[PDB]
RNA sequence: GGAAGACCGAAACAGUUCUGACGUGCAAAUCGAUUGUCAGAAUUGAGUAUAGGGGCGAAAGACCAAUCGAACCAUCUAGUA
RNA sequence: AUGAGAGCCUUGGAGGACUGAAGUGGAGAAGGGUUUCGUGUGAACAGUGGUUGAUCACGAGUUAGUCGGUCCUAAGUUCAAGGCGAAAGCGAAAAUUUUCAAGUAAAACAUAAUUUUGAACGAAAGGGAAUACGGUUCCAAUUCCGUAACCUGUUGAGUAUCCGUUUGUUAUUAAAUAUGGGCCUCGUGCUCAUCCUGGCAACAGGAACGACCAUAAAGAAGCCGUCGAGAGAUAUCGGAAGAGUUUUCUUUUCUGUUUUAUAGCCGUACUACCAUGGAAGUCUUUCGCAGAGAGAUAUGGUAGAUGGGCUAGAAGAGCAUGACAUAUACUGUUGUGUCGAUAUUUUCUCCUCGGACCUUGAAAAUUUAUGGUGGGGACACGCAAACUUCUCAACAGGCCGUACCAAUAUCCGCAGCUGGUCUCCAAGGUGAAGAGUCUCUAGUCGAUAGAAUAAUGUAGGUAAGGGAAGUCGGCAAAUUAGAUCCGUAACUUCGGGAUAAGGAUUGGCUCUGAAGAUUGAGAUAGUCGCGAUUAUCAAUUAACAAUCAAUUCAGAACUGGCACGGACUUGGGGAAUCCGACU
RNA sequence: UUGAUCAAAGUAUCACGAGU
């Protein structure tokens, strides 16, 4: 049916301080437990693409994952998407030298 | 089949605020919210924001215009007077 | 523990039963519409799927050639196909009329 | 009920404390007026409030 | 019990430490599980074959408590 | 294909006609039949602003703690006839 | 039964009916403040009694690092002394107030470009260190024990890191993360030096250089409808186990089958990337439109797995279903936990895209990585070391809030008063459905009583004729009501009016016709010994050949109060006027 | 033409040294 589900905290109203779910016992009896917000990544910046390579988390217990989760190899590595980068390496290295000749 | 017969769009709209009211905000909503061909995507991806903020959603190029076209009339013209108004200052 | 009273679902695999002979919708119990009895962006849900479900196959197969779909997709995404049954010999008759014409 | 806080728990117990009734020989003093008390509380038929 | 450690000889390497202070063993009529309460983790071998019990049984650290059931 | 201050409807609310049920009640305004909206000018729990000749009012002089064409509480107040 | 004495309440035995999962049910908020519990009871108290009570008498009863107040800040209190007022104090975006800088391991010779309001309160509904599971008492449990993790801070131990060579080892090798180099008699000599290695890439790995300055995100969302998966709630099918009924019949209607956090390994739904490749006869793709020489289909790969699935958790864990045996006692012991499927927004969840919009959908505490000049590590015959973002051991974590009602008997309604009260879970059937009628699951009989068929009233009705005459007036009240099939009038801003009106049709029972999914089926020649063993693909094949499958249709025979949506859910309609546009 | 730059180099003469 089941016997029904209480609030086992103090707050009642179906807020977002808890999203929650139901499972199951070794008893068969569920209580109501719930779980955090959810984990997501950091972005590219420039393209705006929830990128790839990153473990979902939070800000909040973060620092506790090793360097790896955390990152990549090159540089701007959960700063910037590798779709970014390569048309950011080349933009200035042309126009710098550019800027050689029209020193000239 | 011609689903309506005038209206077109504002048929949401219908049996309320006049006539010649229900035909004004025709000729400005065919308008907007249709797509146009982006000056720089090259594609035709064109959707509206708010009021005169237009951004494509392909290649990411935002451009401020017109508020019911892509960009009016009253602008481009803008875009044509200092066209010809720059070079005669310097030069 | 005061031994239960039985709630006997006995009638109930009586009626979800003679349903499968259809012993009880003539008319006279279809008290909603037949709309959202069965709705359409269901029905048509189900029936478009299911033939590209076979177009898959017979796009890969190799048993209908590759731009034999893009006419007759706008067809799949026109109207005329009832059933599965239909679309089939107007495959038959018509791999037959590319293949005779070859 | 339930979330009080550190006046409303210790001035409660004052209001409740004082909940009984005479002291029970207390009426065998020299001059005793003491029937039963003043400051009797119920608790609908009396309120808190202070 | 969070953890599960396969190899043998590391199952008597992680035994001598300040930690592991009593062993838990169940002989399942399936298998036999060897639960060794650390501080921190818990370690378990599954053992299935119902021989190599007394062989990797002692193979103990002689001071260590066993708690047997079976 | 599911958009609109679109429709009939339920807990949410409102309060229309019966001028029906008690009118020393169930009540210093409620019960029972009936009726309207019901995916927005919607409905709402908490926090905070606004002050007595003023606050606030999708405007009736409504509402401001059962009081509202000026409250509410002590005085000059045994105020005058 | 008990009680001096019982229609109650006070029980416990039956067993009748209600509350119907948008309850009279289980637990949460505000407010209550000892009501919760046992024990004991005489009178007021319980608009009747009273043996029990929300009354007294008398005793106990609320345990935390993880639930939460606590930090952060929101509209806003105007709350440093620039100012004004006779003073109190100011229906105040106090932005002017030597330095009104927080400061920053800092350098002489106002440490250097830097910081504008200095301060604080303000949310047990927003932000936010981290946990749950089984049992347990007279009432308490994410708190107590039993057992099983984590966080924050501190401390400790190990932990890339010893080279060519040659100590081990003839050398090939090996401690040595990978030594070379010219020279030299080989080099022994000399010189050269490690602040990690992988992939074409996306990125991967057990750890491997922040002290500051710097960007860049997260922290950070509104609301609508959505295909994909999953969770649990249920439902049918089959093994099990034990309960249900028996005149009669029923391979039958029942309970019950479970596995939490935190972990490791497999690890696809699924969009977006990488390599290739160069598509028009355009092509791919969804419920849609979305996509493409700014690289589409492909061929493989990358990463997110929230998701699952086995194994850790699992003492037949514990639990539960029952076995047996023990006066029996905190006992004993036996057995079970096995599979498929089918669907739903009678609910939540990650993911996917699109939608309205002069409606663009909060801040900040805390936090990552990157950038950055300096600076500190930093010998190769090694000793290592590492706020090391690694493994792992000791070590504490204070403060208070916790019992119960949570409203037809603990609130406010002067009261135990049909009255207004914040949200949470939410079942069987019929059915459009969270309707409305009905039962299981939980719980209630609590509304003064046994009696008695007068009016009038109170509400629920039918009444032969005619049918508005009635009365201010068609107002109470009656017909209509669901769905399918048509059939739709004038006026229209051409979106209506539209359910117009005006109609037919509608059980039960017995059947055929249709709407899918997985293996397609699979010749042919021989082998071993029909068993076993080895292969191309047209026709197939439209509900092929095996197999399982939802449920809504589309008809037809035959039959019954001649009643058919049988109660419930639920519309009377039509020309005109005059308003006001409308919601 | 959606990167980006801070934190003295250069120079000069003195310190023109200390240690050595």
């Amino acid at each position: 049916m089941v016997q029904r589900l209480t609030l086992r905290r103090r707050l009642s109203y179906n807020t977002r301080s808890n999203k929650r779910r139901i499972v199951r016992t070794p008893g068969g009896r569920l209580v109501y437990q719930y779980v955090k917000k959810n984990p997501t990544v950091p972005r590219c910046g420039q393209c705006k693409e929830k990128l790839k390579g990153i473990t979902p988390s939070r800000p909040s217990e973060r620092p506790r994952m090793s360097k790896r989760l955390k990152t990549v190899s090159r540089t701007y590595g959960g700063v910037l998407c590798h779709s970014c980068l390569r048309e950011r390496i080349v933009r200035a290295f042309l126009i710098e030298e550019q800027k050689i000749v029209k020193a000239l | 089949a011609k689903r309506t017969k005038k209206v077109g769009i504002v048929g949401k709209y219908g049996t309320r605020y006049g006539a010649s009211l229900r035909k004004m905000v025709k000729k400005m909503e065919i308008t907007q919210h249709s797509k146009y061909t982006c000056s720089f995507c090259g594609k035709d991806s064109m959707k509206r924001a708010v009021v005169g903020i237009w951004s494509c959603k392909r290649c990411k190029r935002t451009v401020a215009g017109g508020a019911w076209v892509y960009s009016t009339t009253a602008a481009a013209s803008v875009r044509s007077a200092v066209r010809r108004l720059r070079e005669t200052k310097e030069q | 523990k005061k031994p239960v009273v039985v709630h006997s679902r006995y009638r109930v695999r009586k009626n979800t039963e003679a349903r499968r002979k259809g012993r009880h919708c003539g008319f006279g119990k279809r008290k909603g519409t037949a709309n959202a009895r069965m709705p359409t962006k269901l029905l048509w849900m189900q029936r478009q799927r299911v033939l590209r479900r076979l177009l898959k196959k017979y796009r890969d197969s190799k048993k209908i050639d590759r731009h034999l779909y893009h006419d007759l997709y706008m067809k799949c995404k026109g109207n005329v196909f009832k059933n599965k049954r239909v679309l089939m010999e107007y495959i038959h008759k018509k791999k037959a009329e590319k293949q005779r014409s070859k | 009920a339930a979330h009080k806080s550190f006046r409303i728990k210790q001035k409660l117990a004052k209001k409740l404390k004082q909940n009984r009734s005479v002291p029970q020989w207390v009426r065998l003093r020299t001059g005793n007026t003491i029937r039963y008390n003043a400051k009797r509380r119920h608790w609908r038929r009396t309120k808190l409030k202070l | 019990m969070p953890r599960e450690i396969k190899e043998v000889k590391d199952f008597l390497n992680k035994a001598r430490r300040s930690d592991a202070r009593a062993v838990k063993i169940k002989k399942n009529p399936t298998n036999t599980k060897f639960k060794i309460r650390c501080s921190r983790f818990l370690y378990t071998l599954v053992v299935q074959d119902k021989e190599k019990a007394d062989k990797i049984k002692q193979s103990l650290p002689p001071g260590l408590q066993v708690k047997e059931v079976k």
